[PDB]
């Protein structure tokens, strides 16, 4: 019966031909994903390393993972060792046993976020929808005892409680934390985490078109000097009289 | 003397390429022959590269693929050129069959037969490297082909259970999968080889449709130069959708794994098969719907003798191009309606636009080349 | 199938000049619009209509399927 | 904050009250006879629609 | 590999039986322990 909601189309500053992103809103990104989720989503395909030139420094970076001791395998005289995280290690999952992660959510599991903007019929700008979209049932719709009201979801029943309000963190250069500053965030990293080559490809682009803007009127020319004999000739027919 | 005559590789190079008589007249859409000897070659190279990476394992299939967008060096530019270059091949090769029925082509008997088999072979290709992903369009394109595999009367059954190694989907049944899909391409090859060697008995045929030996000129340097321009002018549009637009063309859905236990919104395949599978589901049958989406290529092999004008090309034929381009203008709605979900605008359109597909090339064009002949007397 | 081999053809005659002897463009945009007007013209009433057939059916088709829902 | 103020400003155009009209007109229709399965999820969709159009040309201005 | 050169099934599972290994994680657990399943290669002896 009840039906589609497709999310507007937003102006980021990376939808142009040849526009990148900005690689400050993915550093304010990161935090309120290591913040706010990775308490109920992965990011299984992402490591340390892969931030390093993105948005923080390789020491900054080492800095982080720090904070994390993880599991690591058996070793001689021991069984489980913990040690702090390297820089080649992937970011920590967060319910730890898997799937049967369904009882903190009244079986539903969280997905994982890697590919999560690349997966869905309408990208960021799905993801801005949703997070800014939660409100009230209307006149008489069901609900179970765990479950939210959210147009831009497919069946408008969303297990999952709205994560982001108003002052949910702290941004370690001044900017003011509220509630359409975050989820602006957290869809330009999730971006970069879909599409890390995102810049390097619109780059590449640029030196192939003006390459070929040598090349091709060019061969055009060779092309137009042969062809001039065959274009300009002429034809008589002098049969006997 | 003259080397070029004499040596016995420089000759057959020399017969085959540079002193060949070619017409004068011919057209740009006799560019489209090495333009699918390009697209083939690329093909080969860039799927020689993924094979060096990737794991046919259910468990590992999706996972190896993400790694080499990540951690290999040029990985990500490789695989997209892969996926985009063979939507590149099938545009093209749509363009030349289109090509040859027009202007009558299929005169060449020998050519045109080589030719409907070597489209078989490329169709199914492409279906079995969708398969080797294994995200959410490779599980559901599958079993949807191979429970139509078990509608075959008395060998069906036994051909299903063949390909997934013997069972349902495990770590042994994508070996198969991978190991048609890397040997179908080389023998692709060989039969365009031959392809080209019936093709040099008579020469080319022409827009007009007449023979013309009282005007030939040299291959070189006329179609030399006018080929590697059209190449180029085809490696600049690959780039704008590798770098410009890399997903484009495809499914979002494809980016999540395979899951028997999730479900997909949606069932969509490619855009080069979506007109077959409109087909499909507009017969409520499952003998005769395979029936039907194997007689929609192989009714081109009656062309030959469904001819019944006078002239060979549509140049001079007014009446049989309006029924050319209605047959194209049929094939855009069943690709549109074979994206669409199943319901009761889009089930009537479907059926009269499978019927419609048969009734032109069956019945009004046959018709319509003898009162035109009737016309002019003829 | 070469070239001295091909045909029999008598009294006719080509005359043709050096392309180091020629211009690269004699007439370019003032006999190429009118030229690609001339063929525009001859092709436009046999391959337009049946794609006007497609539009009508495109439009109606999505426009019964949106008032399928919600009354 | 930003947006509660965009919100609030395009809730008042020939769009969005237009969609407010019957929305309410349906509304106090429902709950009157408690043996019903109508919704009115429909209508909510026809007035967010028209206003989150109006809200993504001007919101990302007052952000970053 | 030893059913049909030596010995039967039943008497490859119960030596197998005849010591316990050391399995993987789970929820609501450990990396716990188990007899021996028939799918097990010969126990190995020195830890590293
Ligand atoms: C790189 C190179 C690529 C090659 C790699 C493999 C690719 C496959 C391939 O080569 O395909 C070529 C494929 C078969 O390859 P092939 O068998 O290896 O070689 C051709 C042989 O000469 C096959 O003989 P044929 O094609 O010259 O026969 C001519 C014709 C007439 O021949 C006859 O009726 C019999 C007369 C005696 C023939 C015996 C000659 C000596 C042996 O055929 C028949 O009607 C019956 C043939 C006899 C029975 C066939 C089974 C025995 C072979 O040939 C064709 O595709 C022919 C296309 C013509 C279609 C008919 C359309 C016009 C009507
Ligand atoms: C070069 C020819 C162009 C002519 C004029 C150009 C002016 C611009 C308008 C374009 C017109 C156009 O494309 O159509 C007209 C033009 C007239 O060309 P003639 O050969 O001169 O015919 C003479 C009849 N009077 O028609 C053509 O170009 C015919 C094109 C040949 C067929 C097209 C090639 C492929 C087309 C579609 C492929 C889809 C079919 C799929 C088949 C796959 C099997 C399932
Ligand atoms: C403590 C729980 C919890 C937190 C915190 C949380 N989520 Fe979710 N989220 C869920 C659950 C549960 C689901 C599965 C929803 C369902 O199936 O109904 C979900 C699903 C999603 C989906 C997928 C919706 C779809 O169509 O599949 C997106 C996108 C998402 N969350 C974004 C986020 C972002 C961005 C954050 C934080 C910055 C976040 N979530 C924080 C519980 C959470
Ligand atoms: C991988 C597939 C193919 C390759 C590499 C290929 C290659 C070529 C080449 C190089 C030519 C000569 C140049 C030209 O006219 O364009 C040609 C001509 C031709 N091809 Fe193909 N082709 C393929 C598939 C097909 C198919 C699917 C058909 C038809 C069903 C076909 C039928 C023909 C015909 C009839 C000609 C001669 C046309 C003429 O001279 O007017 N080919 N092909
Ligand atoms: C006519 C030639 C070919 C066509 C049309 C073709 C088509 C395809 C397609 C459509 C895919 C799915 C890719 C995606 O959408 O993600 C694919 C995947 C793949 N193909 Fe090909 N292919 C061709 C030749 C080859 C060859 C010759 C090889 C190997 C020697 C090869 C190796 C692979 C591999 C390894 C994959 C792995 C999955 C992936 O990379 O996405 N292909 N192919
Ligand atoms: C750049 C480039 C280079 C090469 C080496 C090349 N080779 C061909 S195939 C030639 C051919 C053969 C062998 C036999 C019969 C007919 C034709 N032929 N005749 N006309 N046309 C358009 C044809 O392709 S295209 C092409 C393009
Ligand atoms: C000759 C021939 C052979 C085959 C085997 C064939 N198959 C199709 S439709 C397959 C499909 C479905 C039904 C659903 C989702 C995805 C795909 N699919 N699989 N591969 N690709 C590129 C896809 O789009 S037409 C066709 C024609």
């Amino acid at each position: 019966t009840d039906l589609e909601l497709h999310a507007p189309s937003y102006p980021w500053s990376h939808r142009g031909l040849l526009s990148s992103l900005d690689h400050t809103s993915i550093r304010r990104g990161f935090q309120v994903y290591k913040q706010v989720c990775s308490s109920c989503h992965s990011m299984d395909y992402v490591a340390y390393r892969h931030l390093v030139g993105v948005c923080y420094t390789e020491e900054e970076a080492k800095a982080l993972a720090e904070e994390v001791e993880v599991q690591d395998g058996p070793n001689e005289d021991g069984e489980m060792f913990m040690r702090p995280g390297k820089l080649s290690d992937y970011f920590p999952k967060p319910y730890p046993n898997p799937e049967a992660a369904r009882a903190a959510n009244n079986g539903a599991l969280p997905p994982d976020l890697s590919y999560i903007v690349r997966a869905r019929h309408g990208g960021e700008d799905y993801v801005f929808s949703l997070l800014t979209g939660y409100c009230e049932p209307p006149t008489g719709v069901s609900l179970r005892e765990g479950l939210y009201f959210n147009p831009y979801f497919p069946g408008q029943a969303i297990a999952m409680a709205p994560p982001i309000y108003n002052e949910v963190l702290e941004f370690d250069d001044g900017t003011p934390a509220t509630m359409s500053q975050v989820a602006k965030d957290v869809c330009t990293f999730l971006r970069w985490a879909s599409e890390p080559e995102h810049d390097h490809r619109k780059r590449m682009g640029l030196k192939m078109l003006m390459m070929m803007g040598l090349l091709l009127p060019l061969v055009y020319a060779m092309k137009r000097h042969k062809w001039s004999v065959l274009k300009s000739r002429k034809l008589a027919y002098r049969p006997p009289k | 003397t003259n080397i070029r005559k004499s040596h016995p590789l420089m000759k057959i190079i020399n017969n085959a390429f540079i002193d060949l008589p070619a017409p004068s007249n011919i057209s740009s859409w006799w560019n489209f022959g090495s333009l699918l000897g390009i697209c083939l070659i690329l093909q080969i190279l860039t799927g020689l590269f993924l094979a060096m990476h990737y794991t046919s394992d259910t468990t590992t299939a999706f996972s190896s693929v993400t790694h080499i967008c990540r951690d290999v060096n040029y990985g990500w530019v490789i695989r997209y050129l892969h996926a985009n270059g063979a939507s590149m091949f099938f545009i093209c090769l749509f363009i030349h069959v289109g090509r040859g029925l027009y202007y009558g082509s299929y005169m060449f008997l020998e050519t045109w037969n080589i030719g409907v088999v070597l489209l078989f072979t490329v169709m199914a290709t492409a279906f079995m490297g969708y398969v080797l992903p294994w995200g959410q369009m490779s599980f559901w394109g599958a079993t949807v082909i191979t429970n139509l595999l078990s509608a075959i009367p008395y060998i069906g059954t036994d051909l299903v259970e063949w390909i997934w190694g013997g069972f349902s989907v495990d770590k042994a049944t994508l070996t198969r999968f991978f190991a048609f899909h890397f040997i179908l391409p080389f023998i692709i090859t060989a039969l365009a080889a031959v392809h080209l060697l019936f093709l040099h008995e008579t020469g080319s045929n022409n827009p007009t449709g007449i023979s013309s030996d009282m005007d030939k000129i040299p291959f070189h340097p006329y179609y030399t130069i006018k080929d590697i321009l059209g190449a180029l002018f085809m490696m600049l549009i690959l780039l704008i959708l590798v770098l410009f637009s890399p997903d484009l063309l495809g499914d979002p859905d494809n980016y999540t794994p395979a899951n028997p236990l999730n479900t997909p919104p949606h069932i969509k395949p490619e855009w080069y098969f979506l007109f077959a599978y409109a087909i499909l589901r507009s017969i409520p049958n499952k003998l005769g719907g395979v029936l039907a989406l194997v007689a929609s290529i192989l009714i081109l092999i009656l062309m030959p003798m469904l001819h019944t004008s006078k002239q060979r090309s549509m140049m001079f034929r007014p009446l049989s191009q309006c029924l050319f381009w209605m047959l194209v203008a049929d094939l855009i709605t069943l690709t549109w309606i074979g994206g669409q979900p199943v319901e009761h605008p889009f089930i009537i359109i479907g059926q009269l636009a499978s019927i419609l597909y048969f009734l032109i090339i069956l019945v009004l064009m046959p018709i319509t080349s003898i009162i035109e002949n009737n016309l002019l007397k003829w | 199938r070469e070239f001295g081999h091909l045909t029999r053809m008598r009294h006719v005659i080509t005359y043709s000049l050096s392309p180091f002897e020629q211009r690269a463009f004699p007439h370019y945009f003032t006999k190429g619009i009118p030229n690609v007007l001339r063929r525009t013209r001859a092709c436009i009433l046999r391959v337009a209509p049946p794609f006007v057939v497609f539009y009508l059916v495109y439009t109606w088709g999505t426009q019964e399927f949106e008032k399928s829902k919600r009354k | 904050d930003p947006l509660t103020t965009v919100r609030e400003q395009c809730e008042q155009i020939e769009k969005c009250i237009k969609a407010r009209e019957r929305l309410e007109l349906c509304d106090q229709r429902v709950s009157s006879r408690s043996q019903t399965e109508e919704d009115c999820t429909e209508e909510l969709f026809d007035f967010l629609h028209a206003r989150d159009h109006c809200v993504a040309h001007k919101l990302f201005n007052s952000l970053k």
